[PDB]
């Protein structure tokens, strides 16, 4: 089958991305570098900023189950695609340090 | 002593547990590199005396969606076990995201 290109990212709750596995060159053309640091919403389009915004906010009220939303990414050449990023939370109860956000960001189609 | 990063990695999944994607930090901690554990199950590294319930487990992610492993060994590159736990969760099916933390130092 055609195998659908996906990078994961981890991000903090604000939405800085924290990590980013270098799946991220072939899916929106950026390296990791490039992306590490800055916030998911600084790729979005104007219109789903906040959508995006209000779904890390409420990722993690969501006891860790999955969130996710499609919104408009920038890629690499400047043009919009669409992504699928599949949210949870990840919190290790053997401490109470902060839960950090994974995310897997897919290519996807905005059609039936 | 390792601070709790240190001891996590991300593993990513087809719906048969064959790795598609590991954190590099799984090479500090049980010897592998991600490459070379791309395309294999994760069943060819789980301890023979716990195989019966990662089976079990895995029956119950793909039916509820997400699952807690419970304590279980994962075969070391150079021989041993060390002990983790594992969150799983199922997207969509897509894959299977791993969440695995180290519990101990390989033992033989």
């Amino acid at each position: 089958v055609c195998q659908p290109t996906r990078f994961i990212s981890r991000h903090n709750i604000e939405g800085i991305f924290t990590f980013v596995d270098h799946r991220c060159v072939a899916t929106v053309g950026y390296q990791p570098q490039e992306l590490l640091g800055k916030n998911i919403v600084e790729f979005c389009h104007p219109e789903d900023q906040q959508l995006l915004r209000d779904s890390f906010q409420q990722v993690v009220k969501l006891k860790g189950q999955v969130l996710s939303v499609m919104f408009r990414f920038r890629s690499k050449n400047q043009e919009w695609l669409w992504m699928r990023t599949s949210s949870f939370t990840f919190q290790n109860p053997y401490s109470d340090e902060i839960e950090y956000i994974i995310c897997t960001n897919t290519n996807v189609k905005n059609s039936s | 002593f390792k601070g709790l990063d240190s001891k996590t990695f991300l593993s990513e999944h087809s719906m048969d547990m064959k790795f598609t994607y590991c954190d590099d930090r799984i090479t500090e901690l049980i010897g592998y590199h991600p490459e070379e554990l791309l395309g294999r199950s994760a069943y060819e590294f789980y301890h023979a005396l716990d195989s019966e319930n990662m089976t079990k487990s895995h029956q119950n992610l793909c039916t509820k969606g997400q699952v807690v492993s419970g304590q279980y060994r994962m075969l070391a590159k150079h021989g041993g076990y060390v002990w983790l736990e594992t969150q799983g969760t199922v997207i969509y099916p897509q894959c299977i995201m791993c969440v695995n933390y180290v519990l101990s130092e390989i033992e033989k």
